RNA sequence: UCAAAGUUUGAGCUC
RNA sequence: AGACGGACCAGAGCGAAAGCAUUUGCCAAGAAUGUUUUCAUUAAUCAAGAACGAAAGUCGGAGGUUCGAAGACGAUCAGAUACCGUCGUAGUUCCGACCAUAAACGAUGCCGACUGGCGAUGCGGCGGCGUUAUUCCCAUGACCCGCCGGGCAGCUUCCGGGAAACCAAAGUCUUUGGGUUCCGGGGGGAGUAUGGUUGCAAAGCUGAAACUUAAAGGAAUUGACGGAAGGGCACCACCAGGA
């Protein structure tokens, strides 16, 4: 990852980092993530340096490949905004889901019938999920988390600077995420592309979905 | 034990103000702890308007206003049921509530 | 008043998310099939279960419910995220670029791209929301 | 009778393989079931009931009485638990709070005072330990001194096989669930004290789930 | 007797006590 | 730990956090043992070997951990000294 | 008015190693102080520090490892004969094996067991361990 | 848009 | 004629503290800021000693509008010598003489250092597109976005402490010592007595003992009660009525 050429990104990455809008942070700042800002806008808004976004995604790469059974690894989205994302990811990876409703004493309560014991978490939203994290102290458990520049650094251990708000930004850091676990393994070529398109990990309003139905109609 | 932090007043630099009396009571309060009302009110409020609009000579002849600033005391307060008991822990969200009332 | 206990709904619930398809809206009919495939003792057990389970399986037949997983839902999930438009909106001919992230490429290595604008500045300092 | 375990840590230990939760302890992880202490150590174990007090809060039924107990248990060497449980009859609530105990039981690291020939037999260094109001310091004491302190601290020192050490206390003593969890707090910050000994860096051995990932996983889903 | 009383109540004492040793005297 | 005659005494010698140089406990619940993944430079696939960095609790739950963790990459070479 | 630079230094070298920060910079440079320094130093407990020279009372920047449980000091500067050393080092520290403490002498600046060794008793500056 | 509202065998409660 | 200077009036400012708000003028001062201004240790805290110190009270004048201790009477009420009312004295106002007491509360002594944020604000200072008046530019004024010093406050978190209530201080404590004053050691008896001192008086200050007595208190939990509020029900409640 470090000092590679070969892993680094793309033009065609690049312009979708920007079409998503990843370097566009938010309007408030904590003293906490300050190394990943690059610079202030006239309209104030912070952005973030997408090199080195790259850089923790090669870091996520390194991590999901040390964890050598890939069905202890656990993905958690309460919000729709990352729920198809997650179902994609372990569809790819062959990992285990959670898609909503996260109940409360899953990790401690033995009885509760939904004891799973995964060894890495990979969270999307730290105060959505804020129950995780509590859980997460009591259980050894380390962490990947999509952050943006408010969300606070309690107990995460690995956060992914990105535009965490906007719906293209976040599917298309799965999108990315699972590509580069399959790369670096050997499984595919870098000289073509994956087929998977970044839409598919796409959140859809209902309008749209009424929209849809009734093109379809 | 500390009931509320500050003691039902205002007075963190200052050190004294003056006291008023009050208009249901006469009971002395000072002004920052004394509660404080800038009622500005239309003379006819509403019912008496459309029955006192019938009153009026010309269509639509604008009403003038009574602008008064009202202070009352504390139990005179809770009689008249201006403001509730809350809790301890409601006790601190000291936003008053939007403007639907 | 004619309510339902929690034997009564969970009864209803079990029913209807078992067997959707054999159920229907119509209480004696359905009734036939709760008769057949569940041995209810009490004939008012078996006829409140059936007038229960009559009128939601309306509220299915009327749409789709919250907080239950029904497979078919499953099954148009997997066939809506399959989904796929004729091009992703990612995929544009021209992006636009503010003249800050315009300064950091070309101090970076990625210094000239085809298909950038570096867009005006936004004029008229009113961002801060009101105070009071 | 027969414990058929669930979870991944009560799968391996089934089997046979992880020879003790000394290895556990290096790796912090949680012992939630007990049937693993009972398959190592379970025959020099000792058990020693400390009170029976009764709590009661009013109701208008007079007051609900519900006893609440207090439990040490613990092998001479190293290794001590701490159980307490409070029910309405004893013999769930005195097994409950044994089984809690057995679940807590941490180990008491042992120095040399003075001369260091020979085996360790005293406390390290002063430490000390609280809870609430209490406080109880512990004090490194020569060989064949004795336990210097209250029948209560005495008492389990020795279970954890403490034979030397000199205490000083301080407070209102009378809450006893204090006086014990603030001196288990002591003989627990013990192994967390960080002597010139340990300058040495760590080798990281490899953890257990990585050793036997495919077993779990082979055995149960 | 409230704090009120006990100290005007041990004035008003005071005052007994002064005249009577001075009638003495 | 050891006499004259030389002896280790202590039963289990306990691991100690990397990034604090404190000693982490028999009961510390929010510790790690975090593996990464080793690669081959050319090929990008997995070689074989880990690179274990250990990490106490409290740090974490300061929350200073993934800047200090980001300094063991970029300072063993990991992320790119420009970045 | 500030009495005891020394005093003022270590305690913010000890409100530092508690929250494991990493250096330190401390304001009013003293030639005790850095005596001192340089006896912990030779014998390992921290690195290497950097003194920062103004035509003036200097500052320095203290590069802090994580072996340092505390670093005390006692004011004020008692006298201490060789009867009063062992109750001293008694009562003043963790246990007979290690920890130090630090008395500045006729002779100079050095540990109390080569203050046993040389023969030599004297005005107790501080400690750690 | 505030007039008021007092007591209760000595003859046995309780972990 | 004498009080009073509303509303503008803020979780704002200044003052050693009580406290300090109608216009204009005179007198001097000061915290804070900028400073490559002078001297070069001149400093911090303090028994003894001293200045100031709301209201009531007191002594003289001056003034006596309102209110209003005391007091009277009229009302309710078993009683009310009170709460309600009509009158109404001293006092309430100014000048000149005493006095030194309040929950005089942040119930938190003074200096000095260190360890998390966050936004807002007041002053002085600095920098920076553009709006907007001076209008015709400059350089000022009002906005606007920031940085700096200390300042009244606010929010915030497993920093850690603390019996808890709580505190970025009530932290840096059995890992106990930066400097220095004052002051407490079971409850009552009692801030009484006796002595001393001050004051016209009122009273202030210093300040004991006998004897009696096994408990007095704090925070927080669950009840029970509430002539405190919010919800909900009932013809042994009401409502509508009936024997
Ligand atoms: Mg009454
Ligand atoms: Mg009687
Ligand atoms: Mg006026
Ligand atoms: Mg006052
Ligand atoms: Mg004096
Ligand atoms: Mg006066
Ligand atoms: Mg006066
Ligand atoms: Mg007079
Ligand atoms: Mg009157
Ligand atoms: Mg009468
Ligand atoms: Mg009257
Ligand atoms: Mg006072
Ligand atoms: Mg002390
Ligand atoms: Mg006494
Ligand atoms: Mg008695
Ligand atoms: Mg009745
Ligand atoms: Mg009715
Ligand atoms: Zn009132």
């Amino acid at each position: 990852s470090g000092a590679l050429d070969v892993l680094q990104m793309k033009e065609e990455d690049v312009l979708k980092f920007l079409a998503a809008g990843t370097h566009l942070g938010g309007t408030n700042l904590d003293f906490q993530m300050e190394q990943y800002i690059y610079k202030r806008k006239s309209d104030g808004i912070y952005i973030i340096n997408l090199k080195r976004t790259w850089e923790k995604l090669l870091l996520a790469a390194r991590a999901i490949v040390a964890i050598e059974n890939p069905a202890d690894v656990s993905v958690i989205s309460s919000r729709n905004t990352g729920q198809r994302a997650v179902l994609k990811f372990a569809a790819a990876t062959g990992a285990t889901p959670i898609a909503g409703r996260f109940t409360p004493g899953t990790f401690t309560n033995q009885i509760q019938t939904a004891f799973r014991e995964p060894r890495l978490l990979v969270v999307t939203d730290p105060r959505a999920d804020h129950q995780p994290l509590t859980e997460a102290s009591y259980v050894n458990l380390p962490t990947i988390a999509l952050c943006n520049t408010d969300s606070p650094l309690r107990y995460v251990d690995i956060a992914i600077p990105c535009n965490n708000k906007g719906a293209h930004s976040v599917g298309l850091m799965w999108w990315m995420l699972a590509r580069e676990v399959l790369r670096m393994r050997g499984t595919i070529s870098r000289e073509h592309p994956w087929e998977v398109m970044p839409d598919l990990y796409f959140y859809r309003d209902p309008e749209e979905i009424e929209k849809e139905e009734q093109a379809a109609a | 034990t500390k009931k509320r932090r500050n003691n039902g007043r205002a007075k963190k630099g200052r050190g004294h103000v003056q006291p008023i009396r009050c208009t249901n009571c006469a009971r002395c309060v000072p002004k920052d702890k004394a509660i404080k009302k800038f009622v500005i009110r239309n003379i006819v409020e509403a019912a008496a308007v459309r029955d006192i609009s019938e009153a009026s000579v010309f269509d639509a002849y604008v009403l003038p206003k009574l602008y008064v600033k009202l202070h009352y005391c504390v139990s005179c307060a809770i009689h008249s049921k201006v403001v509730r008991n809350r809790s301890r822990e409601a006790r601190k969200d000291r936003t008053p509530p939007p403007r639907f009332r | 008043g004619r309510v339902r206990t929690k034997t009564v709904k969970k009864a209803a619930r079990v029913i209807i998310e078992k067997y959707y398809t054999r159920l229907g809206n119509d209480f004696h009919t359905n009734k036939r099939v709760c008769e057949e495939i569940a041995i209810i003792p009490s004939k008012k057990l078996r006829n409140k279960i059936a007038g229960y389970v009559t009128h939601l399986m309306k509220r299915i037949q009327r749409g789709p419910v919250r907080g239950i997983s029904i497979k078919l839902q499953e099954e148009e999930r997997e066939r809506r995220d399959n989904y796929v438009p004729e091009v992703s909106a990612l995929d544009q001919e021209i992006i636009e670029v503010d003249p800050d992230t315009k300064e950091m490429l070309k101090l970076l290595d990625f210094g000239s791209l085809s298909n950038l604008q570096v867009t005006q500045p936004t004029v008229g300092m009113n961002f801060k929301t009101p105070r009071g | 009778k027969e414990w058929l375990p669930v979870t991944k840590l009560g799968r391996l230990v089934k089997d046979m393989k992880i020879k003790s939760l000394e290895e556990i302890y290096l790796f912090s992880l949680p012992i939630k079931e007990s049937e693993i202490i009972d398959f190592f150590l379970g025959a020099s174990l000792k058990d020693e009931v400390l009170k029976i007090m009764p709590v009661q809060k009013q109701t208008r039924a007079g007051q609900r009485t519900r006893f609440k107990a207090f439990v040490a248990i613990g092998d001479y060497n190293g290794h001590v638990g701490l159980g307490v449980k409070c029910s309405k009859e004893v013999a769930t609530a005195i097994r409950g709070a044994i089984i809690l105990a057995k679940l807590s039981i941490v180990p008491v690291r042992r120095g040399y005072w003075g001369n260091k020939i020979g085996k360790p037999h005293t406390v390290p260094c002063k430490v000390t330990g609280r809870c609430g109001s209490v406080l109880v310091r512990l004090i490194p004491a020569p060989r064949g001194t004795g336990i210097v302190s209250a029948p209560v601290p005495k008492k389990l020192l020795m279970m954890a096989g403490i034979d030397d050490c000199y205490t000083s206390a301080r407070g209102c003593t009378a809450t006893l669930g204090n006086f014990a969890k603030a001196t288990f707090d002591a003989i627990s910050k013990t192994y967390s004290y960080l002597t010139p000994d340990l300058w040495k860096e760590t080798v990281f051995t490899k953890s257990p789930y990585q050793e036997f990932t495919d077993h779990l996983v082979k055995t149960h889903t | 007797m409230r704090a009120k009383w006990r100290k005007k109540r041990m004035r008003r004492l005071k005052r007994k006590r002064r005249k009577m040793r001075q009638r003495s005297k | 730990m050891q006499n004259d005659a030389g002896e280790f005494v202590d039963l289990y010698v306990p691991r100690k956090c990397s990034a604090s140089n404190r000693i982490i406990g028999a009961k510390d619940h929010a510790s790690i043992q975090m593996n990464v993944a080793e690669v081959d430079k050319v090929t990008g696939r997995f070689n074989g070997q880990f690179k274990t960095y250990a990490i106490c609790g409290a740090i974490r739950r300061m929350g200073e951990s993934d800047d200090s963790i980001l300094r063991l990459a970029k300072a063993d070479g990991i992320v790119s000294k420009n970045f | 008015v500030r009495m005891n630079v020394l005093a003022d230094a270590l305690k913010s070298i000890n409100n530092a190693e508690k929250r494991g920060k990493r250096q330190v910079l401390i304001r009013p440079c003293s030639k005790v102080i850095v005596r001192f320094l340089t006896v912990m130093m030779k014998h390992g407990y921290i690195g290497e520090f950097e003194i920062i020279d103004d035509h003036r009372a200097g500052k320095i920047v203290v590069n802090l490892t994580g072996r340092l449980n505390k670093c005390g000091v006692i004011s004020p500067r008692f006298d201490v004969q060789l009867k009063d050393l062992e109750k001293w080092q008694n009562n003043l520290l963790p246990s007979r094996q290690f920890g130090f403490i630090v008395l500045t002498t006729s002779a100079g600046i050095m540990d109390h067991e080569e203050a046993r060794r040389k023969h030599t008793g004297g005005k107790i500056l501080g400690f750690f361990f």
